[PDB]
RNA sequence: ACCUCGAUGUUGGAUCAGGACAUCCCGAUGGUGCAGCCGCUAUUAAAGGUUCGUUUGUUCAACGAUUAAAGUCCUACGUGAUCUGAGUUCAGACCGGAGUAAUCCAGGUCGGUUUCUAUCUACUUUAAUUCCUCCCUGUACGAAAGGACAAGAGAAAUAAGG
RNA sequence: CCUCCGCAUAAGCCUGCGUCAGCUGACAAUUAACAGCCCAAUAUCUACAAUCAACCAACAAGUCAUUAUUACCCUCACUGUCAACCCAACACAGGCAUGCUCAUAAGGAAAGGUUAAAAAAAGUAAAAGGAACUCGGCAAAUCUUACCCCGCCUGUUUACCAAAAACAUCACCUCUAGCAUCACCAGUAUUAGAGGCACCGCCUUCCUUAAAUAGGGAUGGCUCCACGAGGGUUCAGCUG
RNA sequence: GCUACCUAAGAACAGCUAAAAGAGCACACCCGUCUAUGUAGCAAAAUAGUGGGAAGAUUUAUAGGUAGAGGCGACAAACCUA
């Protein structure tokens, strides 16, 4: 019954977790900044 | 249930070693005559069988290709010549299945 | 308890199992050789030495040939049921099959037997043949029955 | 007076004359269809 | 409050039962307010047996019909890695009551996940009993009414083995 | 022999059974018409559903329209196109929208071989009996009566132990509010919000069984018409 | 991207009976009453049968929204990535 929570859609994947929506707030810049901190390669979804 | 302790290598040799479960040693091989390889007294020859399936292969190719289709078995008789064979006064009247190479010796 | 059950339990059940022996037998009576597992072979047997007996019976027969439609997928072989098979054994009163055992399968090391109907074609199998009339054991039989044949 | 069944391919086996058979089966319906439009309607139901 | 709270709920029921005898029946005796039949009581006997149903989780109990009898117990109130979960035990919700309320209840009710592939021990083919009927015999006994033993025969039932 | 399916689109994945030679390396491939990728302004237009739209029927009131001027010669670019495929750690018996096929023309293989021990699962058949089983007719088989408790009813709920008598529910009742440019509401007391309760309507020892701890009957409160995988009782039939 | 609820614009609902129904029987579809299996399973909730709804308060694809001393909730202390 459970496990399937992903139901992928690349849409909604971009509206949420996108380079665009991360720059959109402070928050999110420093989501990107520690992700470049810490050397992520994929700093954005 | 679970074990309730490890079986130690002493007990485990005891058992897997036992003459229960070793391997037999057969006593009913022997030597085909015709060709020398080995062979079960009950069972074929395992060579010769493999010569007379490859013969019989060729044979069913043969017929397979006068045949020409599905569903076209014959209602007379099959006769297999080879090279040098002409039918005989009791092969006619029966389809005539032609082999390119000569007669095996077994072959009769 | 399985005391006097003469049929295997083959298949999926009691079709499945008589289809499977329709189709060893289809294409025994095609062939006129077939391999194939040991068990199978032997719970076939029976089934083509009825058939053999059914096509003596004669094409007119309105029961040999439903039987025959029933026990041959493929009814170009009836026809030959009924004027070969059953015409060459006419002679005979049995044992129109030979069935003798193959070397294990190479897949799954199963019991293999070969069975064929007497008289066809094809190459014949190595056939087990007895001891030569001529060994030390069978010419002291000999002798045996030779002077028993004088003495009495 | 001996009545050989029809040397033909089995309708449900899966080989290729089985299937030739079960076309001409469909090819049979078709031809049976007596209006046009049931013709047609054999015809071009199954989209491929 | 001595072992077990570093995965064993519990009560009944099913299944299989092992054991004690302080014996319910069947066996053998003594006494009797034992004439006989019924009984009562005590000694000995544990080989065998000791029913099925209605209500109710229910063991128990009441009731119905029987039986020769429908025994008292122990076995982790035997047995749930063999089974069941009907009461009872968590989360839900009602009635009654307590509480300002949250909530609670030795009460009543409706529902509610019962896992394990067996490593070790152990084990896996070891001369029947009883009821009824007839005969003895409606004989003994008794005033009568009632009504016996023992022995024999016939029928069954269960249990074991085929 | 089976067909739950199957073929496409969508979504998703991203080369993931094409060829070659030793799963690995190399080589190859999806070709736009299908689809995506649009629109020059300024004002100005637009009451009359859909339901075969015609009768008829409404209510919950509903998916489709331009004009008036001013601008305006370059036309076919780019991207998707494969697969045995996706989400479930897996070649997972699960989840997965739509159009046709309504059982197939498409797609598939339940048996590695043997034997036919116990125990276990599923299925079929059963002498006589027919619930005596059991907490309970659970399951199975048949196609079956009548009545109680609760809840009016359709629906909702503890995703993964409870689907119910619990929540909601039309109806009824209580309280609050005299008002506009982001909800309420582009609304205005016949309205809106918060809450209770639950439609409507009305007032003020005996029977059953042989046996019965079971079942039935002698403002609020009554009232079971209908309905219920709710909880009890039950005739008859049914059946391992 | 699950789920609770909502917003925009879409889609599905065979057949029969009755006629305009939060109607009846019953497919697809949704759900999950009871039983059995399974219990490291096919499955971190499934399978088979049986069953409730199945033109509506229905089911559902797409995008968006409400975020944790919060949301949402026909209150089950339900759900908010097992
Ligand atoms: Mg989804
Ligand atoms: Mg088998
Ligand atoms: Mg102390
Ligand atoms: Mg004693
Ligand atoms: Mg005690
Ligand atoms: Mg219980
Ligand atoms: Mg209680
Ligand atoms: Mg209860
Ligand atoms: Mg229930
Ligand atoms: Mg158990
Ligand atoms: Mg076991
Ligand atoms: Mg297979
Ligand atoms: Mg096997
Ligand atoms: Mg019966
Ligand atoms: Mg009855
Ligand atoms: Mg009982
Ligand atoms: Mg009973
Ligand atoms: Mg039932
Ligand atoms: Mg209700
Ligand atoms: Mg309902
Ligand atoms: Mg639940
Ligand atoms: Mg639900
Ligand atoms: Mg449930
Ligand atoms: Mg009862
Ligand atoms: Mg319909
Ligand atoms: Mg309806
Ligand atoms: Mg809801
Ligand atoms: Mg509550
Ligand atoms: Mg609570
Ligand atoms: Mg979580
Ligand atoms: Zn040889």
């Amino acid at each position: 019954a459970r496990g399937n929570e992903y139901q992928p859609s690349n849409i909604k994947r971009k509206n949420k977790h996108g380079w665009v929506r991360r720059l959109s707030t402070p928050a999110g810049v420093q989501v990107i900044l520690r992700r470049m901190l810490k050397g992520r390669k994929s700093l954005s979804h | 249930a679970a074990p309730k302790n490890r079986r130690t290598i002493e007990v485990n040799r005891c058992r897997r070693r036992n003459p229960q479960k070793l391997i037999k040693v057969k006593n009913n091989i022997d030597v085909c005559p015709e060709c020398g390889h080995l062979k079960q007294k009950h069972v074929l020859c395992a060579y010769c069988y493999e010569k007379v399936c490859k013969e019989t292969a060729e044979i069913r190719r043969q017929i397979g290709k006068q045949e020409g289709g599905p569903f076209k078995a014959p209602t007379i008789e099959t006769v297999v010549l080879y090279t040098g064979e002409t039918p005989s006064e009791q092969d006619q009247g029966k389809r005539i299945i032609e082999r390119d190479r000569k007669r095996p010796s077994w072959f009769t | 308890i399985s005391h006097g059950r003469v049929f295997r339990r083959m298949g999926l059940g009691p079709e499945s199992r008589i289809h499977l022996l329709r189709n060893l037998l289809t294409g025994l009576v095609r062939h006129e050789r077939i391999e194939a597992p040991w068990a199978r072979v032997d719970e076939m047997r029976g089934y083509a030495e009825k058939l053999i007996d059914y096509g003596k019976l004669g094409d007119t027969n309105e029961r040999a040939m439903r039987m025959a439609d029933f026990w041959l997928t493929e009814k170009d072989l009836i026809p030959k049921l009924f004027q070969v098979l059953a015409p060459r054994y006419k002679d005979q009163t049995g044992g129109y099959t030979r069935m003798l055992q193959i070397p294990n399968r190479s897949l799954d090391r199963a019991k293999m037997a070969v069975i064929e109907y007497k008289g066809n074609c094809l190459p014949p199998l190595p056939l087990p043949r007895r001891d030569s009339h001529l060994t030390l054991l069978n010419q002291l039989l000999q002798g045996l029955r030779q002077d028993l044949r004088q003495s009495q | 007076v001996a009545r050989y069944p029809p040397i033909v391919a089995s309708m449900t086996a899966d080989s290729k004359a089985a299937r030739l058979r079960r076309i001409e089966r469909w090819q049979a319906t078709v031809h049976a269809a007596e209006s046009v439009d049931e013709k047609l309607r054999i015809l071009t139901k199954m989209q491929f």
